[PDB]
C-alpha cells in the first residue's frame, strides 16, 4: 500500500485536519507511515507527524504494510480530500 | 480517574484558546478529561492552582505561563504527576515543554528584513518582564542586527502588552523618534494589527512607507488590509503535541527528548514590499 | 465532587472562549471544577458528551449549541443533574437558559437603519439551519421591515457561516444583485469584518457608500477601520450568569425565572454614517 | 454607608471587572446594594448586577448597612478605581 499527494490546504498538514488524518491511520493494525523530505514518521503519531512541519505545496507519501493496509490507504485517501489537505 | 489539569493565563485569548483546543482534542483522543483553570499570569495563583490540581488527584498537568521562575521549576519537578509546558519559555530547560524556537524565528524575520535593505528595524515586544520577550525574542532581534553589522539601539524597541491598543501606541511611539525605523517586527499579530492601523491613522501607507511583520499567524493575520506577513507558529500543534507528550509520560512510554521545538516559517503577505 | 461539565461547540472561537471565561470565573468563585468538552455542533457528539458527562458524576452542566432539537430538550430534562443553556436558542423554552433577546436586538438595529432613510437593507446571517438565525435574528429583521412598511425580499439575505470568508463572499454576493442594498446588518462581527474589507476590495467606501452594522461587539469591532458599529451582547456576562444560575439550581436556592435575557444595546462607531 | 459614582469604563459594569466588584462586596456581612435607574440589586449577586446592563456614562449608588458597612464601602470605592469602572 502506498500513494503520493501534494498538499493543497493553505495550512498544510497541521491542526485539526492533521489530528483527523492521524486518527484515521490509527484505526488500522497495519504500520502506516508518512514520508516527507526524506524523513519517515508513524502516521499514527501526533508528535511525529506535526514535527515534520508540512506546509502547503509539499509532497508527502503515505505507506501501509499489514493485513488492512489496503483499507488503510483507502480511508486515508478519503480523509486527504475529505479534510481538503491534498490530492 | 484519567483526568489532567490545564493551567492557562486566559482562555479568552485568541492564542490560548487555540492552544487549548489542541490540548483538548488529543485529550479526548486518549480518553483524558480536562480540568481547566485560568491564572491571569499571577504567580501566587499559578502555584496555588498547581497544588489545587493535585488535590483533585489529576494524572498530569499542562502548564502555560509567561513567567517561569526557579520556583515554578522546583514546584514542577516535585509535583507527583508529570507536567508539560506548552508555548512557554523556561530558561533552565529542565521541565518537558513543547514550543517553537522563538529566538530563531525572530532572527529569521529580522534577517529577512535586512536582506531587503532595512537598516533601521524596530521590534515591538510583549512585556520585557517575560523571558520569552527579553530572553528569547529580543535576543533573536539582537543577533540578527549584530550579524548584519548593525548597532542595537533601544529606541527601536517598544514594549507592548499583547493588546491591540499597545500596538497602536507602540507605533505612535516609534514614529515620534528623530530617526524613525523603516521596518517594524511585532512579537504578536494583535499588536501588529494596532501598528498597521495607527500607521494608517497617521497617513502612512503599508507596505509603502513601512514594512510590517507580525508573529504567530493567527486568523487575525488575514483579517487586516493589507494582509499581514507573519512568522508562523503552529499554535494548535503545540497544544496537541504537548498533551500527546504528556500522555506518553503518564503511560511511561519511551520519550525521545523532553524539550520539543516544532518547526516555524514565515508567511509573506501584503504588509511587506 | 463539586464539578460541572461544559459542552461547547468550539473553545477556540472568539465568542465561545469569552463565554467560557465567564463560566469559569463564577465556577471558581463558587468552588466548582470545570470539565470542558468540544462538540463542533455535531448532534451525535453533543448527546454523547451529555451522557459521558454524567458518567463523570458531574453536578450540573452548561450547554452551548446552535441547534437544540426536541431531542436535546428531552435529554436535558431527563438528565439527573441541572442543565443551563448559555447564548443558545431553544424555541420550546423549557430548559433554563441565559442569553439576550436576539430577535429584539436585530429588530432594533434594522429600525435604526430605517430611521436613517434606508429602504434596501440587507441581512447577513449565520447558517439558517440554526434556530437563532432562522427563528430569531431573521424574524427581528422581518418584523422591522414589515413595521416600516417595507417588503421582505430574500435577495437581501445572504447566508454566512460565521467565518470571515463567508462575510467576504456575502458582500460580493449582495453587490451582484441588480438592486444592491444601501445598508448591511451582519449576524456577527467576524462576518461584518469580511463585508467591510470585501466592500473596500471592490472600491467602495465605508460608511460613505454603505452602512454596516455588526453583532456581538467583540474586540474585533475595534480592530477594523472604520471601527464597527455593533449590537452589544454581554458575552462574558452570559457565561457568568449561566454558571451562577446553575449554582442556584445545584444548591436548590430560589429561582426567579429560569429563562433569563440580559440587556442589549447598540454601540455606534464609524461603519455607519 | 453610601456613595454615588459615574461609570467611566467603556465596557460599563460588565465582565471580569463586574465579577471583581461583586466578589469584593461579598467579603462583608453588611447588605451591599447597587441602585441604578430606580432599580436596586444585591451587589453580591452576579445575576442582579449584570442584569441591570450598566453602560458607560451611567450613575450608580452603592449602599451598605451592617457592622462592616464602612469597610465595605471603603473596599468597593477602592475596587471602583482599582478596576477603573467609575468615580
Amino acid at each position: 500500500a502506498q500513494k503520493t499527494f501534494k498538499v493543497t490546504a493553505d495550512s498544510g498538514i497541521h491542526a485539526r485536519p492533521a489530528t483527523v488524518l492521524v486518527q484515521t491511520a490509527s484505526k488500522y493494525d497495519a504500520d502506516v507511515n508518512l514520508e516527507y523530505n526524506g524523513k519517515t514518521v508513524n502516521l499514527k503519531s501526533i508528535m511525529g507527524v506535526m514535527s515534520l512541519g508540512i506546509a502547503k505545496g509539499a509532497e508527502i507519501t503515505i505507506s501501509a504494510s499489514g493485513a488492512d493496509e489496503n483499507d488503510a490507504l483507502n480511508a486515508l485517501e478519503e480523509t486527504m480530500k475529505s479534510e481538503g489537505l491534498g490530492e | 480517574t484519567t483526568t489532567v489539569g490545564v493551567i492557562i493565563p486566559d482562555i479568552s485569548s485568541i492564542f490560548y484558546s487555540e492552544l487549548a483546543r489542541g490540548i483538548e482534542d488529543i485529550a479526548t483522543m486518549y480518553k483524558y478529561n480536562i480540568i481547566l483553570s485560568n491564572s491571569d499570569q499571577n504567580m501566587e495563583k499559578e502555584l496555588h492552582l498547581l497544588n489545587t490540581m493535585l488535590g483533585k488527584q489529576v494524572d498530569g498537568i499542562v502548564f502555560m505561563g509567561g513567567n517561569i521562575t526557579d520556583e515554578h521549576v522546583a514546584e514542577f519537578k516535585r509535583s507527583p504527576v508529570p507536567i508539560v509546558l506548552a508555548a512557554s519559555v523556561e530558561e533552565q530547560e529542565e521541565t518537558p515543554s513543547v514550543a517553537i524556537d522563538y529566538e530563531q524565528a525572530i532572527y529569521d524575520a529580522v534577517k529577512l528584513l535586512v536582506d531587503k535593505g532595512h537598516t533601521d528595524i524596530a521590534f515591538v515586544s510583549g512585556p520585557m518582564a517575560e523571558p520569552i520577550n527579553r530572553s528569547k525574542k529580543l535576543q533573536g532581534y539582537k543577533r540578527a542586527l549584530e550579524e548584519a553589522n548593525l548597532p542595537f539601539n533601544e529606541q527601536f524597541v517598544a514594549e507592548g502588552d499583547y493588546t491591540y491598543d499597545s500596538g497602536l501606541e507602540a507605533l505612535q511611539h516609534l514614529m515620534s523618534l528623530d530617526k524613525k525605523p523603516t521596518a517594524i517586527l511585532s512579537a504578536t499579530d494583535e499588536m501588529a494589527l494596532g501598528i498597521i492601523h495607527a500607521a494608517q491613522d497617521q497617513g502612512l501607507s503599508i507596505p509603502e512607507d513601512l514594512d510590517i511583520i507580525g508573529f504567530d499567524n493567527t486568523r487575525l493575520s488575514l483579517m487586516v488590509r493589507p494582509q499581514l506577513s507573519t512568522v508562523v507558529q503552529p499554535t494548535y500543534d503545540i497544544g496537541a503535541v504537548a498533551m500527546r507528550l504528556l500522555t506518553k509520560l503518564m503511560n511511561k512510554e519511551p520519550v525521545e527528548e523532553h524539550i520539543v521545538e516544532l518547526p516555524h516559517r514565515i508567511e509573506l503577505r501584503k504588509s511587506t514590499k
